[PDB]
Parts: C-alpha cells; sequence; structure tokens
C-alpha cells in the first residue's frame, strides 16, 4: 500500500519478529520509542495496607504489587483519574483489587497475583484481570507467608504510562537493527587483526547482499529495512503493542496540527 | 476488641495503664511492643 | 525532595502551552517553535520529514537541558513558503505515513499462522 | 525526690516549653504507634519534667529525614527504667 | 528478599518463574544454563536477575514472630 512496509517473521503471543521497510530511520526509532514509554496500561497505584505481619514492608510489598501486569485490552475505554470528574478514584477510571491471605497450614503459604479479586465495577470490558502465562495458573509471587502470619490489602488500579513510572510499559525489550552488512559505514569496527573474523555474523544477514569486493562506496544509500522484534509482557497483545504504538504516535503529531490550528 | 500493646514473645495483647509496670501474663518479658494503628495507611505503588 | 513529579514530563503545567512561535531575526524566513512537553520523540521526527522539503532551507532542533521536557525547532524556508505551513505539511505527511504503516501491518499480522 | 518524667502527651501549662514540630501524631501514652507515617520535624517520644510545671523534654524526628514508624518497644532497665526505642522505616 | 517481580533492565516478568526454576533443578537435575534457557530467560539482562537472587525469605519466615 505504497509507503512504510511491514513484513512478518514471527508471531506468537508474545513476540513480533518483523521488517520494517521504505521508511526513515527516524520514524522507525520515534516508534521504537513510543512503544517502550507511551503506551496506555493499567497498573496498582496505591495500596491501603489493613494488616501485614508478613516478613516484608508494606512499601516493600506495593511496589511489588505495582509491577503485577494487569489486563489492559480496553484500556480507552478507561480514563486517567487527573481527567475524570469523580473525586480522587471511581469505576469511570479505576479498578479497585483486594488481597486477603493468611498463613493457615504450616508449611509456608505462598501469595500469588491469581489471589488479587477485582471489587469495582468493570462494566463489560475487560481490564484490571491480574495477567497469568506460567504453566500453572499461578501468576507473580507476590509475598510468603508462615503459620500465623496475614496480609489484608486493597489496591487501585489507574491508567498510566512508562514516562511516568516503568511499571506502566507494555513492551519488554526491542530488538531493532539495520544495515546487517556495515555498508553505509555507520560503524567503525573495532579490531585487532581481522575485522571480518572477530565480529559474529547477525541474523539479518541472510536476508541481505553482501556487499561485492570491488564496489566503490555507495554514498547515495540511506537506511531503510530495519529488523525489529517487539516483547509484550502480556497487559496488552502484541500485535498491540506495534499497532498502537502507530497509533499514539500519530496522535502526537495530530495534537500538533491542532496547536497550529487554535493557535 | 482494642489492644495498645502486645508482647516481645507470648504475642498475647496485653494492655494497662500506669503502676502497672512492664510484664506481661506468665511471660515476664519486660519488653512488649507498641501495637499497630487502624487509621490505614495508603501507599504510592511507585 | 527537589525532585519534580514524573507527570510534568507529558503534562502541560499552567500558563503553558503546546508551541510558542517566535520569528528568528539572524535570518530571513525563519522560525522558532518551543515545543513543551515533548522530547526528542517528536524532535527528531518532525525534523527528519522536514528535510525531505526541498521548498525548506533549514530544520535542526534540540533540546538544551535533559532535566526539562521541551525542544527546540527552527525552520528556515524559501521566500514565499511559510515555515508554519511547511511545519504543517511535514506533520499531515508524517500523519500519513503512518496510517499506511498501520494497515500493512495489521494486515501482515492476520496473514500469520500463531 | 518528688521529681520525674512522664512518657505523655503535654499541653502547654505554666512552662510553654515546647517546640514547632507537632504532638498531634503521639498517642496519650506519649508514643507514636507503629504505621503513623512521620516527617519533618513531627515529635516521637512526648516528655515532661517538673523541675524546681510542665518543661517539654520530648524527641522529634531527625530534621532530614521522614518515614514510617516500623516499631515501639517499651521497657525496663536493671534499676527498673522506663525504657523507649522507636524504629523509623 | 524474594525474586524480583521485573528484570530490572528491560521489564520481562520474572517473578512468576522462581519455582519453576527450583524444580528444573532439583527434580529434573537440570544445569542453571540449560534451565534458565528452558525458561525464555534468553538475553543475560534477564538471566542474572534469576541465577543471582538469593532467597533471604526463606530465613526470615524462619523467626517466630
Ligand atoms: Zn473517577
Ligand atoms: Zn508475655
Ligand atoms: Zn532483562
Amino acid at each position: 500500500e505504497e509507503g512504510p512496509q511491514v513484513k512478518i517473521r514471527e508471531a506468537s503471543k508474545d513476540n513480533v519478529d518483523f521488517i520494517l521497510s521504505n521508511v526513515d530511520l527516524a520514524m522507525a526509532n520515534s516508534l521504537r520509542r513510543v512503544m517502550i514509554a507511551e503506551i496506555p496500561t493499567l497498573a496498582i497505584d496505591s495500596v491501603e495496607v489493613e494488616t501485614n505481619t508478613t516478613v516484608l514492608a508494606d512499601e516493600f510489598i506495593a511496589h511489588r504489587l505495582g509491577l503485577i501486569p494487569l489486563q489492559s485490552m480496553d484500556i480507552e475505554q478507561l480514563e486517567y483519574s487527573r481527567d475524570c470528574f469523580c473525586e480522587d478514584h471511581c469505576d469511570k477510571c479505576s479498578v479497585v483489587l483486594t488481597l486477603q491471605a493468611f498463613g493457615e497450614s504450616e508449611s509456608t503459604t505462598n501469595v500469588y497475583s491469581k489471589d488479587l479479586v477485582i471489587v469495582s465495577n468493570l462494566m463489560g470490558r475487560n481490564i484490571g484481570h491480574p495477567i497469568i502465562q506460567d504453566k500453572e495458573g499461578n501468576g507473580v509471587l507476590i509475598c510468603k507467608l508462615r503459620k500465623g502470619q496475614e496480609l489484608k490489602l486493597t489496591c487501585v488500579a489507574k491508567k498510566g504510562i512508562a514516562k511516568e513510572h516503568a511499571k506502566w510499559g507494555p513492551a519488554a525489550a526491542i530488538e531493532f537493527e539495520y544495515d546487517p552488512w556495515n555498508k553505509l559505514k555507520h560503524t567503525d569496527y573495532w579490531y585487532e587483526q581481522d575485522s571480518a573474523k572477530e565480529w559474529p555474523q547477525s541474523k539479518n544477514c541472510e536476508y541481505e547482499d553482501p556487499p561485492n569486493e570491488g564496489d566503490p562506496f555507495d554514498y547515495k544509500a540511506q537506511a531503510d529495512t530495519f529488523y525489529m522484534n517487539v516483547e509484550s509482557v502480556g497487559s496488552i497483545p502484541v500485535d498491540q503493542v506495534v499497532v498502537r504504538g502507530i497509533d499514539t504516535l500519530q496522535k502526537k503529531v495530530a495534537s500538533i496540527l491542532l496547536a497550529l490550528t487554535q493557535m | 476488641a482494642t489492644l495498645k500493646y502486645i508482647c516481645a514473645e507470648c504475642s498475647s495483647k496485653l494492655s494497662l495503664s500506669r503502676t502497672d509496670a512492664v510484664r506481661c501474663k506468665d511471660c515476664g518479658h519486660r519488653i512488649l511492643l507498641k501495637a499497630r494503628t487502624k487509621r490505614l495507611v495508603q501507599f504510592e505503588a511507585r | 525532595m527537589n525532585a519534580p513529579d514524573r507527570f510534568e514530563l507529558f503534562l502541560l503545567g499552567e500558563g503553558e502551552s503546546k508551541l510558542k512561535i517566535d520569528p528568528d531575526t539572524k535570518a530571513p524566513n525563519a522560525v522558532v517553535i518551543t515545543f513543551e512537553k515533548e522530547d526528542h520523540t517528536l524532535g527528531n521526527l518532525i525534523r527528519a520529514e522536514l528535510l525531505n522539503d526541498r521548498k525548506v532551507l533549514f530544520a535542526a532542533y534540540k533540546v538544551e537541558h535533559p532535566f526539562f521536557a521541551r525542544f527546540k525547532l527552527r525552520i528556515q524556508t524559501t521566500e514565499g513558503y511559510d515555515p508554519k505551513d511547511a511545519l504543517k505539511n511535514a506533520c499531515n505527511s508524517i500523519i500519513n505515513k503512518l496510517g499506511a504503516l498501520k494497515t500493512n501491518f495489521e494486515t501482515e499480522w492476520n496473514l500469520q499462522t500463531l | 525526690m518528688s521529681i520525674t518524667e512522664t512518657f505523655e502527651k503535654p499541653q502547654r501549662t505554666n512552662t510553654l516549653r515546647m517546640k514547632h514540630g507537632t504532638y498531634d501524631k503521639l498517642d496519650d501514652d506519649g508514643l507514636i504507634a507503629p504505621g503513623v507515617r512521620v516527617s519533618g520535624e513531627d515529635v516521637i517520644i512526648g516528655k515532661t519534667t517538673p523541675i524546681s510545671s510542665k518543661r517539654d523534654a520530648s524527641t522529634p524526628l531527625r530534621s532530614t529525614e521522614n518515614g514510617i514508624v516500623d516499631q515501639v518497644l517499651v521497657t525496663t532497665n536493671q534499676d527498673g527504667l522506663k525504657f523507649v526505642k522507636v524504629r523509623v522505616r | 528478599m524474594i525474586v524480583p517481580v521485573r528484570c530490572f533492565s528491560c521489564g520481562k516478568v520474572v517473578g512468576d518463574k522462581w519455582e519453576s526454576y527450583l524444580n528444573l533443578l532439583q527434580e529434573d537435575e537440570l544445569d542453571e544454563g540449560t534451565a534458565l534457557s528452558r525458561l525464555g530467560l534468553k538475553r543475560y539482562c534477564c538471566r542474572r536477575m534469576i541465577l543471582t537472587h538469593v532467597d533471604l525469605i526463606e530465613k526470615f519466615l524462619r523467626y517466630n514472630p
């Protein structure tokens, strides 16, 4: 469809190995950054503690709670508490969850994210459900209880972005490469005896043609063909991380044309 | 049912006033811990 | 204590606008725009596109200090061509560019098994 | 002789000797309780001394510190002295 | 104290792989490297997270109060 062109290699619920082509390096990057820092997500951002006789400190536990990825599929149908017209938090802008655990058995009792319970009204939007990907539906190991110890908390999920705190980040890592065959000569290989023999040839050298011995340096070639791979953390479907990445970037520029306008 | 103090060891919820020195029931642990607050604390999840 | 709130990176405080347009004096047909609450993500972008325009004589950006979220964009264009327009142009040109990318992707997504 | 010190909330009388930190956080036993968030120059231990009515003896939190009370311990020495150890986290 | 929830460097969820890792070692008699790769921890930033953790909580739980 004339313009930037995707060409997927691998795909699963977690990764999306692909090849962007026919685009400016600047755009590949801005998109690369946006995915890492500005895609909205839901995450625990307030913990009220009724009882903690655990071996850990409240803020210690609270910190982990926020790191627990939550369902953020329909995150757009949720508003930022700062915009919402209520007083603090409400179903229109927040998801409330609870954690009650007691060391009943004499064996060490584990507390997982599965043990979290939504208490607010999700009004039909897939949101706030603690993500689970392990082979036993346990989720993240929040704490451990000895017999007799207790943990009664009250969380409050809210919409956020990585720029504010890395807990709200939907991305895990983002592979990024170009010109696997150092033809644009963007880098100068450090070596002891042989540049070529000492530096491992990358995956993507296969998807390209090695330059020819006698060709004079191509001084007009630019940087197109970027080999990326996005890893989602679960709060959102991989395909989405990318898509919404392009979306937010799009809305950003839009917020600017609208600035010149009402300017 | 309330409890102003706890005991360093038997965990038994003690609670007495002045002239009561500092001992628990059977656990003469002259220690005693001050018991948490009911005024629930909020925490930034950051 | 001295650390500013993190939301101040993307939220315009009070009295601030997303853009402050000022006329450059050193040269003709030159403008300096100040983007508040934005970083390299938009900066290098609008810069790169602005450079694909031939009637554009100058385009560069810079965030003077990492502590604050704002960058400056200076554009110089051919007589008759308003810099403010080149920006609008670069923007739209970008927005379109992405829309296409968005599609192509959602398209290739479906053709995948898993 | 007939002159001690007491761990309790003070409320100015004849001497008024006290300090800028607020005592609102203390309990009537003169000690804050675990869970209470403290900061500024707040008072952690309320104490008083009648030197020949109330002269404020008390421990305010370190000026450049501020956390949450983690544990208050009340004990006795070998001379039967009332002891107090406030740990802030 | 306990398994950090995520990899400090990239964000990968890791707090849900501690017990599995422990089993991969005991009941399956595998080695840490092979064990870690099977849990999907491919980049060293994520590998070090698990391979270097020290579960001191299992010692804290041993105190009575
Ligand atoms: Zn609300
Ligand atoms: Zn006792
Ligand atoms: Zn990592």
